[PDB]
């Protein structure tokens, strides 16, 4: 068997009541279908076992719910406390196995980036490398890209991304893309310019350098 | 009072055999409890590897002829304690490994399905680093400001982890936005520190970054002068 | 052979062995007491199930074959992986969460069939 | 295809359940009679032959510190005690100041008051007129309050009740048995350390005879481990709990009163009769038990072998003797035919073991008050045995304790003790669960009810 | 619904409900006392009419048809104004002077139809 | 008002509050529990 959560993202606010729902591949009849729930930076926690039993301690607020093969998890009345992944496993057959995730995140409201361009340090580049970040900063949605557009021509290939975790304050991300290439190239090239796409900004903002 | 504690951060080289524990305080004896070992990937679903349930272990599918469960039963002076060998180890084997347990004392239980358990109790995390070449000092580069801004440090090549950034002797620290390790294709870590000030104190005040390295015993600090 | 000797047998197995068990769950001092709440607790637990296995109608039966039918979300089990596989103690687990159900399928569906009977008396 | 729901009835499966069980003695009044602290008559008759049943195929799991069949013995013995204590007689007039004096004196020995010689003022059948009267007490029961003025030890703090000299003490075998639809499990292991699956069970009706004997620092006439010495405890890594050893071999313990005593009379009130010792006919001699120099020898190093197992296979393990508490705790007491002995068990406990005919007397003493042990402000006297004290029992285990400084020592003391008789039970039960049966089943099997 | 709910309602109302009744009447100190003779006294009770149910031949039945007929000098009324009309009360009621002959017609009646169907056994 | 036989003097009256009139009250004084032996495992647990 394989179950497969949805949604792998559900960000809601506090207060409110949440519904995860897992679906495996054949009937689980017996209930056998555990909730875990893992924090940032810690280990799971089981949560229910056996379809919708409320392990002891747990708050009353989690109510499982057994259906054959469509098993869900209800976090009615949420806190803080509760954000999370929520992981499926199934101990019917022979091995047990995990879902793949549901990120529960805050709601607030839709913010803007604030991207700042950097140029390869001079010191770096007496390493050799000539290596260039792009910084996005206290953006909402996620669901930002970074466009590498060096001599107005399209990069790709050689892109590294960094995503910080959700602030507890204002509940904002962030974003880091950096390319990292060869310190003779990076003095061929003529101009480089960074391009983000982001449901927060009206059209994509493009911020850009010129070498020196 | 049920608190599994394991071994810490371990590097490895690729090829090279580690050995896992798990000491269970609260257990009074592995004979009423199943201990299965689950290993979590960098950003996977947690991965169930194998089992001692009745004083006989047992291995999953794909780790069966590469992988050793043992335990040892209240002894004296420490408590069960459960080891975890894995053998042959590949670069996709890095992994927070964890140490469960259940109580299989009740038969009428459903935490146990005849031979399957849910996990009523956790280890903290052992996460191993299988990784090629030898520890590198944290080479510091600046990213000076340039024409509200935010400015920040650039630390990279540096391995293994962790490095701990703080900005003027960790005075400051509103709006700063460490971003986490991003490994690199050439078997090394690197990273972004920066912070946000506004920009007329641009000149008015210094900012400093320290770079931090316990495995290398190397400290560097640095100084960032905007542009 | 044996009070539970087939306990470890499968489901088949133990079934041929049923009046083993059904004809050994009946059979003022300190011990005054406690030997006479033993008799009492002994009688008030076997009429729980005569009564029980008589609103279903299998009065005097050891085995009685019912009108209801098993829906196949109770348990989508073949009829031998359940007959030849499972002792009754697992498969009383695994069917543990629907004993309520079925048990109030089985007296809605006897004063069903004894209506109709009583119906059918008259024709 | 398609399949009904067909009911069963009669099929084994069954849950661990706490009931009350009940009594069988097969030792009924065997036309010799007697009435004890116990069974005897009110106990159901035993069956001849019982019935034992191997379950095949079947691995239970038992935690013999979680067993409800001990929790319910210790209560079942408790108010046996009390309920053959409650009509016989109350020795509230005896809180007189007694006038005693040493039997001996310049007799012999160091002049040790092992026996005092009590004179007492008391009201002799009318309520007015109070002769003097006098008795035989032990140093044990004497508290000096300042040929100066004693008192009882109790009766500051606990209400006296003469036990019923008709009652007899000597411990009768008790099967404990379960009502209809109850079955008691037994796990037929030879190596079983009360805790883990038991892969060998076993379905009987009642447990075998346990004698209701308790005893303090070694377990007499109990039961024996059938391969090996036997080492269990609640947390072996905990000095606060105790450790329960039982010995594959019995180790024999004689012991005597050798004093010829003699009971007399008083009477403390009207259709009320005190029975205190008149004298001692003969050598004034001391009790004591007696063990076999080289058997126990060898049985404690078979003890000392296993200690290993769990302490370490390379590590230095010594006895020492008991350290403090009551004079139950601290000494080896028990119950010989009506007399309570509390024996100095410091020479069997004085060894020190590394890793690579002759007898031992026990100068036991007796008491004739007795507190009861977990606690209340009760007491209960032992009325004197006329004659010559002798009996003869078997060691089947031990009650151990640790002593706390194994984290940077190498080397473990064990010291005895005992004061608490729920560890009684549990060396001789534990080795059974107790479970329900549950007869109804259903089951698909493509039958159907003929209309 | 639940039990004695259908006590107002007309007999024929009542009569689709009986499992409801019938599966609920069986369920030292001065509280222990009081308690031990509460559990006695409801399974005699309970055996007293499983008896008498039983040598009339209706043992596991909440509705058992007989051989005896009414006698119409019992109640001469309607079969309408009998089972839309009265409540069960009433009925019991009204034909409290019949019960104890009803009831020994009803075991005169059923051991002489277990000797005819004994003695048509052997033919 | 519930009374056996309202005619009757000598039949005690019952009234029911269909709302409940609180009433606080309290022994101010801040006693002390003390033993007293009247006998052999006997206390009387006088004030002192
Ligand atoms: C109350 O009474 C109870 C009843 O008496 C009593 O219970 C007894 O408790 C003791 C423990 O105190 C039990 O003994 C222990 O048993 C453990 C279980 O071992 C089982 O499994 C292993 C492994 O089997 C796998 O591999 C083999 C092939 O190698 C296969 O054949 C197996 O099928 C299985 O393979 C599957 O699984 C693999 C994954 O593991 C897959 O890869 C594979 O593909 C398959 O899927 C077996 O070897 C064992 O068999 C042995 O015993 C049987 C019967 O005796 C023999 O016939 C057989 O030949 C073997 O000898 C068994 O089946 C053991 O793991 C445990 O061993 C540890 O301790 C002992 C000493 O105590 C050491 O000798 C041993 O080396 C282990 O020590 C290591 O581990 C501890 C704990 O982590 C470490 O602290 C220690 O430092 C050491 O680490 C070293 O070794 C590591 C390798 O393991 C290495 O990686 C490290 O780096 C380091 O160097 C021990 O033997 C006993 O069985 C109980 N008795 C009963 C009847 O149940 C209870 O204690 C009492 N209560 C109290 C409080 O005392
Ligand atoms: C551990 O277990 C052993 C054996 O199970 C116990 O040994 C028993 O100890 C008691 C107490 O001393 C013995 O009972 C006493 O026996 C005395 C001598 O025994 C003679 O009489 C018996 C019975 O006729 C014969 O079988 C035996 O061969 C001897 O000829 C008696 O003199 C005692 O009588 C007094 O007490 C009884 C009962 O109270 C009165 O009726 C008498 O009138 C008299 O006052 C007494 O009967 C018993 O015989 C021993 N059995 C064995 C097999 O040796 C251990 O005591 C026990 N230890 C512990 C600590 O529990
Ligand atoms: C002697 O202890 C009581 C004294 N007095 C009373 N009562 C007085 N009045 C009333 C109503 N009860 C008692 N009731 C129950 C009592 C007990 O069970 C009880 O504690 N033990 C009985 C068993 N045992 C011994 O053999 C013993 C064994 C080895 C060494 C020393 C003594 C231990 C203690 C009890
Ligand atoms: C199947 O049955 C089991 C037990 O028969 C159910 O587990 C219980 O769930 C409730 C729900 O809160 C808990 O309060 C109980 O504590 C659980 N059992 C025990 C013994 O504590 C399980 O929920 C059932 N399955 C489904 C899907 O409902
Ligand atoms: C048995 O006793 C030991 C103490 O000797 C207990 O072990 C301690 O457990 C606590 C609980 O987390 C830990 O914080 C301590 O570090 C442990 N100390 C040692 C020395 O192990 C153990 O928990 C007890 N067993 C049970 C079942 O309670
Ligand atoms: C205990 O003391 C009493 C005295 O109260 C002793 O009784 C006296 O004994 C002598 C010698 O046998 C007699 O001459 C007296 O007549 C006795 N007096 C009474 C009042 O009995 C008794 O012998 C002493 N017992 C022991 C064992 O020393
Ligand atoms: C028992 O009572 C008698 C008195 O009935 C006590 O004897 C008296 O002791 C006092 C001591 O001061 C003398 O003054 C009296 O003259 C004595 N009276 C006599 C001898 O008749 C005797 O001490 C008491 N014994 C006890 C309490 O053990
Ligand atoms: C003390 O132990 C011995 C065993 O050494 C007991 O004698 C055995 O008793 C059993 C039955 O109780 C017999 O099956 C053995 O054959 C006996 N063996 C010997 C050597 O006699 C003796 O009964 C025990 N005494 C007690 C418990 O008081
Ligand atoms: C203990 O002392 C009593 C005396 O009270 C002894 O009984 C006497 O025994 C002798 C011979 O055995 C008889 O001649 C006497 O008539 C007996 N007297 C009484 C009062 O019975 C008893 O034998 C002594 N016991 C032991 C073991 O020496
Ligand atoms: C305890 O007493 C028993 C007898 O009650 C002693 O057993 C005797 O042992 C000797 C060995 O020297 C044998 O010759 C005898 O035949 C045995 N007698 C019986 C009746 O068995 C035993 O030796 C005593 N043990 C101790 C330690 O005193
Ligand atoms: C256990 O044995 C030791 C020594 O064998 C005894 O220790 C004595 O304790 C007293 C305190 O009451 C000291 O005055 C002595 O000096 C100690 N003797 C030695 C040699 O150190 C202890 O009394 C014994 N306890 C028991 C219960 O047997
Ligand atoms: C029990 O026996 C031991 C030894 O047989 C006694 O220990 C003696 O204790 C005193 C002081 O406590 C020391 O002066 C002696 O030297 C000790 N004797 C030995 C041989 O070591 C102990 O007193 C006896 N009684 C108790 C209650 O422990
Ligand atoms: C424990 O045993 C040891 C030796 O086995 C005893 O040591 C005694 O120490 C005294 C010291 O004054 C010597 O006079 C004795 O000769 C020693 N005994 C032996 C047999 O040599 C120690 O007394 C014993 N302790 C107890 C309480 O019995
Ligand atoms: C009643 O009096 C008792 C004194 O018997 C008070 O208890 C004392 O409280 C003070 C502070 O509250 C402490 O410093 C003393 O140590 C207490 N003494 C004892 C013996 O407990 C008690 O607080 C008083 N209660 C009230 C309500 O005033
Ligand atoms: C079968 O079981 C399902 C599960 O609840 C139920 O919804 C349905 O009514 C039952 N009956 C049939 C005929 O499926
Ligand atoms: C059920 O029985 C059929 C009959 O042949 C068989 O083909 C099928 O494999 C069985 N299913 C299982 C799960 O064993
Ligand atoms: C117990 O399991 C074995 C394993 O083969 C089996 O042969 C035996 O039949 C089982 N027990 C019973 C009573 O069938
Ligand atoms: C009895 O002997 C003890 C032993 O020390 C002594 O203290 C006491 O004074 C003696 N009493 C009499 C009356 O001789
Ligand atoms: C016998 O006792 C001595 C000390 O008294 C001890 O050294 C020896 O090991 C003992 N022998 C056995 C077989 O235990
Ligand atoms: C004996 O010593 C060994 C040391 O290798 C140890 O592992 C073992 O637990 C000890 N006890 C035994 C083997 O019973
Ligand atoms: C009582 O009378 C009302 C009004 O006709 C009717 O609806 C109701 O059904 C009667 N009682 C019962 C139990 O039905
Ligand atoms: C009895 O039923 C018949 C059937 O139509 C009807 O004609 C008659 O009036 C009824 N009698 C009474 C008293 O209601």
């Amino acid at each position: 068997i394989q179950m497969t959560q949805s949604p792998s993202t559900l960000s809601a606010s506090t207060g409110d009541t949440v519904r995860i729902s897992c679906r495996a591949s054949q009937s689980i009849t017996g209930n056998w279908v555990a909730w875990y729930q893992q924090r940032p930076g810690k280990a799971p926690r089981l949560l229910i076992y056996r379809g919708a039993a409320l392990l002891g301690g747990v708050p009353s607020r989690f109510r499982g719910s057994a259906a054959g093969t469509d098993f869900t998890l209800t976090i009615g009345n949420l806190q803080a406390e509760d954000f999370g992944t929520f992981y499926c496993q199934q101990y019917d057959t022979y091995p047990g196995t995990f879902g793949q995730g549901t990120k529960v995140e805050v709601k607030r409201t839709v913010a803007a980036p604030s991207v700042f361009i950097f140029p390869p340090s001079d010191e770096q580049l007496k390493s050799g490398t000539a290596s260039v970040v792009c910084l996005l900063n206290n953006f909402y949605p996620r669901e930002a890209k970074v466009q590498w557009k060096v001599d107005n021509a399209l990069q790709s290939g050689n892109s590294q991304e960094s995503v910080t975790e959700q602030d507890s304050k204002d509940s904002t991300y962030s974003l880091s893309s950096t390319l990292t290439l060869s310190k003779a190239d990076y003095e061929k090239h003529k101009v480089y310019a960074c391009e983000v796409t982001h449901q927060g900004l009206s059209s994509p903002v493009t911020k850009s350098f010129n070498r020196g | 009072q049920i608190h599994l504690v394991q071994s810490g951060t371990e590097v490895k080289k690729p090829g090279s055999s580690v050995t896992v524990s798990c000491k269970a305080y609260g257990v009074n004896t592995f004979g009423l409890y199943a201990v299965n070992w689950v290993r979590q990937a960098p950003g996977q679903s947690l991965e169930y590897i194998g089992q001692i349930w009745r004083w006989k272990s047992s291995a999953s599918h794909h780790f069966r002829g590469r992988v050793l469960i043992s335990a040892v039963d209240l002894t004296g002076s420490s408590p069960p304690i459960s080891s975890l060998e894995i053998k042959n180890l590949t670069s996709d084997d890095t992994a927070v490994y964890f140490c469960t347990t259940t109580s299989t004392y009740d038969r009428w239980s459903g935490l146990h399905h005849d031979g399957v358990m849910a996990f009523s109790s956790w280890g903290q995390g052992t996460l191993i680093s299988v990784s090629a070449a030898s520890t590198k000092g944290p080479s510091v580069f600046p990213l000076a400001p340039s024409s509200t801004a935010a400015l920040g440090c650039l630390v990279k090549d540096y391995f293994p982890e962790p490095v701990t950034v703080s900005w003027n002797s960790g005075a400051l620290t509103s709006g700063v936005h460490t971003f986490p390790a991003v490994l690199q294709s050439s078997g090394l870590y690197s990273l972004s520190s920066v912070v946000t000030v506004p920009s007329s104190s641009l000149g008015t005040q210094t900012y400093i970054c320290n770079v931090n390295h316990k495995p290398s015993n190397t400290k560097v600090d640095k100084r960032v002068e905007p542009k | 052979l044996g009070f539970l000797g087939a306990a470890g047998s499968t489901m088949g197995a133990a079934s041929m062995t049923l009046t083993v068990q059904a004809r050994n769950l009946l059979s003022l001092t300190v011990w005054g007491i406690k030997q006479l709440q033993a008799r009492v607790l002994a009688v008030e637990r076997y009429l729980r199930d005569q009564q029980l296995l008589g609103i279903w109608g299998c009065s005097g039966k050891l085995i009685c074959c019912t009108n209801v039918p098993w829906n196949s979300s109770w348990s989508n089990r073949n009829l031998s992986e359940i007959w030849d596989n499972m002792t009754w103690l697992q498969w009383d687990k695994e069917i543990s969460n629907y004993t309520q159900i079925i048990y109030g399928l089985l007296e809605e569906s006897q004063n069903q069939q004894e209506k109709n009977e009583q119906d059918l008396l008259a024709l | 295809e398609n399949l009904w729901v067909t009911v069963y009835y009669g099929v084994p499966v069954w849950k661990d359940a706490e009931t009350t069980l009940f009594c069988a003695s097969d030792a009924k009044a065997y036309e010799t009679e007697k009435h004890n602290v116990w069974a005897t008559h009110a106990c159901v008759p035993t069956d001849p032959n019982p019935q034992e049943i191997h379950l095949e195929n079947v691995t239970e799991e038992f935690n013999m510190w979680k067993n409800n069949m001990v929790e319910q013995m210790h209560t079942d013995i408790i108010s046996l005690w009390d309920q053959s204590l409650k009509p016989c007689v109350k020795l509230t007039p005896l809180c007189v100041t007694l006038q005693c004096t040493n039997v001996t004196n310049n007799i012999t020995d160091d002049m040790r008051g092992e026996l005092k010689n009590c004179s007492f003022n008391m009201t002799t059948e009318l309520r007015d007129k109070k002769q003097k009267v006098y008795s035989l007490f032990y140093r044990l029961d004497v508290v000096q309050i300042n040929n100066k003025e004693y008192r009882l030890i109790n009766c500051n703090t606990s209400a006296i009740t003469q036990a019923c000299p008709k009652v007899s003490f000597e411990p009768i075998p008790i099967h404990y048995c379960a009502p209809a639809g109850f079955a008691i499990l037994k796990c037929k292991d030879k190596k079983f350390n009360g805790t883990g699956p038991c892969p060998s069970v076993s379905t009987v009706q009642c447990t075998h005879g346990i004698k209701p004997v308790v005893s303090t620092q070694l377990l007499l006439n109990g039961s024996l481990a059938e391969e090996e010495v036997m080492i269990r405890s609640e947390n072996i890594t905990n000095n606060a709990k105790n450790i329960l050893v039982q010995f594959n071999t019995p180790v024999q313990i004689n012991c005597t009163r050798p004093n010829n005593n003699t009971r007399k009379s008083i009477r403390i009130g009207p259709g009320q009769a005190f029975y205190a010792t008149g004298d001692i006919i003969g050598d004034i001699r001391q009790a004591h038990c007696n063990v076999s120099k080289a058997t126990w020898n060898e049985t404690l190093g078979k003890v000392v072998k296993q200690l290993r197992k769990h302490f370490g296979n390379n590590t230095i393990i010594r006895f020492a003797n008991s350290s403090g508490g009551d004079l139950e705790v601290t000494t080896h007491s028990f119950n010989c035919g009506g007399e309570f002995f509390y024996c100095n068990t410091s020479g069997l406990f004085n060894s020190t073991w590394i890793s690579n005919n002759d007898s031992i007397t026990l100068p036991c003493r007796i008491k004739q008050i007795i507190n009861m042990w977990q606690r209340i402000g009760q007491a209960m006297y032992a009325p004197p045995i006329q004659g010559v004290i002798r009996c003869v029992s078997n060691i089947t285990g031990l009650i151990l304790t640790r002593d706390g400084g194994s984290t940077n020592s190498t080397t473990e003391t064990f010291r005895p003790g005992g004061g608490d008789m729920r560890d009684n039970w549990r060396s001789e039960l534990y080795k059974y669960k107790v479970v329900k049966i549950e007869p109804l089943g259903v089951a698909p099997t493509r039958c159907k009810r003929r209309v």
